[PDB]
């Protein structure tokens, strides 16, 4: 009861942080997978291997 | 302890010791407020009692 509802809290407070930026950190992290997917020539999957 | 020939005196003196390592063992705690991290949370800890 006691130290599971802590972690109920720090959960909860937590999240009222990293919400407001969270938006930001997930479109700072958007240019990575951007980047990896634009940076190749690349063809489907399967037949990269042909590449 | 040191009762010997006496059955009794024996095992109370291992559950006296049982006790006393519960004591010892959550000690630990306070030893390590003194990080970064798991600092402010042991502190935030106990502040939790009157709820």
């Amino acid at each position: 009861i006691l130290l599971v509802n802590l972690l109920v809290a720090m959960f909860g407070y937590t999240v009222g942080i990293v919400q407001e930026n969270n938006d930001q950190v997930w479109k700072f992290q958007r240019y990575f997978l951007v980047q990896e997917y634009c940076n190749r020539l690349n063809i489907p999957f399967p037949f990269v291997v042909f590449a | 302890r040191l009762h010997s020939s006496n059955k009794s005196s024996l095992y109370s003196g291992r559950v006296i010791f049982c006790l006393d390592y519960i004591i010892f063992t959550l000690r630990l705690i306070h030893i390590f407020t003194v990080s970064r991290n798991l600092g402010p949370k042991i502190i935030m800890l106990q502040r939790m009692l009157i709820d």
